[PDB]
């Protein structure tokens, strides 16, 4: 990761390229969404809200997805803050990545021309006694229901259509995602 | 517009608010354009032509030379 | 980890995002609760109390659980310091993480809309002779009793009900947690 | 990774070789194209577009290949930014590396004399049920079709011929790549 | 580990260095040779810092090497500052030893804290003579531990031998009754 | 790597030993030649050519060999940059390292007295179907043909004799290397 | 390791704890004695001698043992430097750690009250032909004899008694170390 | 540890022209030592360089590179044997300038024939064995030149492992005199 040095009268600022982008209100989601990445992104969003609560925050997504709880934390932080969050899909947006891609401000969710978006039902695992397996299955079904509800509210599609589309791995191009309502427009060069 | 805004914002981070509050006007100088540089060359050439004409030397500079 | 450069009249300083949040009296609890994390949290709380003893302290919780003793250390530190400690649940607060969520000041425990909390009896393990297994089992049962007692005192629910509900994994939504008494009210978006 | 203290005016700051080359709009791609490398490349491209929207960027490529999605992200960032990007093939540009080599500005794609390029169909895998295998096969076939279409557009050659040539591993020298259309001219030494 | 900015000195510390400035030493990990060396260095530096003020030892550790604990005990007893010991979380094995090794009347424990006292662990392997030597050494180490604990708690060596035969878990109140700590820090 | 300190007219500045040598345009190649090392060497060469395009560059080679692609990338970069590149053999220069040993400018290819050089035919491997093995074998043979051609041009020696001496491992002393043509003169101690 | 602030009259200097201890001529031997640790100790002793050849050096020992050659290098550096070296046994001094403990200046070797000193014959191993096993055994016996000679010189005890006592692992307390001659006096607490 | 006046301890020793060779002699260590030697030659080309040797050995090529760098530079190189010097380490100990190779009183040195390996066809094994014999011949020739000893005697003593103490190093010509304490 390269280092960027900026010279002022007061002193030297040694950014790394991600921090330099963050100076311009760019947050990069470019890895699997685990607890650490979600915590870092939440802290970045909160700091960007503090610095100025009126300008727009830009979120760049290139990730295979990850934890549902981490994605929900990011979604809650995005919806809670006053400034609008523009979501731009570079490369891939899968599982939780697509959920966060759809979570941007209306009229402000973008994707690069040959970017790929994948929607599917969450993965999980149950092990042990029958009662414990039942508890785990109930939890995962509740989580899937919540995700389908949010996606229906945020994309304008019926809950049944999203249930049918998310049964298997559905791969959508930028045009298909625009037609599906996941993104708002493709960014022409 | 954005360049003026960001330069003014950067100026506030180097001087005290009560120092900038007492200034009558803060003016941002824009970067020189192509035609402005051509006019600057024209004005310097005119000054030099006057200064050499007072010595009775007549000089003319073509447009292509000024552009170069 | 991103780096934040903040300009001030005193000068320019380079922060990382977590220390920048800590400047605003915000403590991030976002990993498994082991000895090192609990030590860091206790140190941060003690420093925040030292800086000044009247403003609030904010604890952001996103953890799957961890050691019971580390969580007890964090809870005791929270209860011992004069400034009020607000707890906000980000994402998931499970096991001792949910226990620390209820440890916040009354009227100041928060949770995000689509956040989840999970309460269950603690885990453990015993190996060796029968007497050793008896000792370990007595220890784990006493730990469960102490946890249940603290939860009953902080949530207002009967010890028997918390005993029944923590028998298995209990997943609660923010509204279910509020009605259960774990949190005070969910954070409405603004 | 040696450091460099050479800087203008004050000359106090020290750079590593890659950061110093970044100031000269030199971007190095000397490893497999995964998500981290692609994200770094995209950030560097955006930073260089911000620094000056008119001057050209220099992209030195030496990569066995990598993720197709990462290469697509790099390709979109290259084709989206206003400044032109020159692709210089160092050593080997194979798989997605050759795709990014063809992604440079028209008339601004170069290769060193004793350099090698390779083009082939994308690799992948499909495991699970028959339906899942069908879905994965459809996805990989569509990815190959999109890659072939982009290569045909950027090389001016029929997609039938590219499909025929990408069936197996096709190794091309710099001159053969120039005749094929992936690059524009071979950088003769001084 | 977060970085801390002190506004009164416009100077930056890490949280552990900031605590050590206030004469706070944290024992929050397994006690091995490296940790004991660091603790001894911090204690000696603090003794150099001021001849009078108290040093604070915050203990949260499952235990560890007996020799490292003996080094810490010797350093604590040698230095003339009083060393207050506060039990944060767990004080088990050699950790409970250093808990009772603090200054009399200055041994504190958090309300919901637990301590553990038990005989030291070890192992032997080889010929009969070597195993006999190892057993003699471990028995002598246990005897020395029991003697120091009986001296610093006021209870009989026989009772400590009986209670430390197995794993003994004590609450803060039970540790107060036993004698390891002096009183429990009540919250404000 | 020890830190190295000098007092300049601009004050006392410190370097690591390799950065200090790079200040005097000394580039050390002292490990296996993979894509990372090749990327670093190419970056250093480009930086040195940008710094001053007339002065000489020095390459101290102590390498057991490496990838053919990385070595060819370094060779192309050396032959492309305007400044001359002196090459000095320290210890061992084997396989691709010996190829990079001959890459230096004529009259500036040195070697330490009791140093050893060794030339190989390139290693490789093939796996899969018969067609895939055919393609891999063709690629390896063409790579060896290119290596032999470049070696013949730089050392001024027949291609057939290079084939003969390259079929098996060929250890050469500094005097034998000088007589063969890989180096120009042995560095007599002074 | 923690960082401390110093110089209450200056306040601007901060050192790591070992650098701060090295300022007062305190050298810590608190790990297994390998080549790197011995090199660091020797370099520290050389620097301390260079800074002031009159003042005394302090060596703190807490080590289970280590290589015979590295400890012998430490012994040589200790015995060659003009300034006196005081040795204090913190915790344990076993194997060659006790050897270095006895290596201190006459009348200046101290041990903590509850400190254990262990003396035993050196370990080793031989694997190979009969001649190689004989060579290795002869070397091990020679180095044991050298250790016994040095220990007898610095302890005043007959070499037969050392041979008998070092047959097995002999654990001694501080009082028994003083009676045996390893240390000069036990550091009584204040 | 950090030495304050701030420099790391090895940097501080390098300021006094003291170069420490205290690890296995591989390519990385050889490159570091060569670079340090070149810098010390450049910084002041008239004073003397001190090399401290404590190593079980390593690569023959790395040791030969270090030997060549020592011989080539104009300023002299005193070698002091701290602890052990084995295989290539003893060779570099002998590489010191005349009258200025040192060894601590109870230090130990080792001399033995280089270790190697061969695997594959008969021709490849023959090539590897020929190279190993040539390398041993070169090592023996340099040792005979630098110790004033006959080639045959060095060959005989090097056959098996040969432990030499400081006094045996003295009468063997490996070191020039033992460093008496003062």
């Amino acid at each position: 990761i390269p280092t960027v040095i900026e010279t002022t009268n007061r002193g030297e600022r040694a950014y790394d390229i991600y921090s330099r982008l963050l100076k311009d209100r760019i947050i990069m989601l470019g890895s699997q969404i685990d607890d650490n990445v979600a915590n870092s992104i939440v802290s970045q969003l909160l700091f960007l809200q503090a610095q100025d609560s009126e300008k727009d925050i830009y979120l760049y997504i290139n990730s295979p997805g990850g934890s549902v709880t981490a994605g929900f934390a990011i979604y809650d932080t995005i919806q809670h803050i006053k400034p609008d969050v523009q979501t731009i899909c570079i490369g891939m947006a899968a599982s939780m990545g697509s959920f966060l891609l759809a979570a941007g401000a209306k009229g402000k969710r973008f994707a690069l021309p040959n970017a790929e978006v994948m929607i599917h039902q969450p993965l999980g695992g149950a092990q042990g006694q029958a009662t414990e397996i039942e508890i785990a299955a109930n939890h995962i079904l509740k989580t899937r229901e919540k995700l389908n509800r949010i996606l229906s509210e945020r994309t304008g599609q019926s809950i049944e259509k999203i249930q049918k589309d998310t049964d298997r791995d559905n791969f959508l191009t930028a045009e298909e995602a625009k037609e599906y309502g996941l993104i708002d427009e493709v960014m022409v060069p | 517009e954005t360049i003026r805004k960001t330069m003014l914002k950067e100026l506030k981070n180097s001087f005290r608010p009560e120092f900038l509050n007492r200034v009558d006007d803060i003016i941002v100088f824009h970067k020189l354009t192509k035609e402005e540089l051509k006019e600057i060359v024209t004005m310097m050439v005119n000054k030099l032509t006057n200064r050499l004409s007072e010595q009775n030397i007549n000089i003319i500079v073509t447009d292509k030379a000024k552009d170069k």
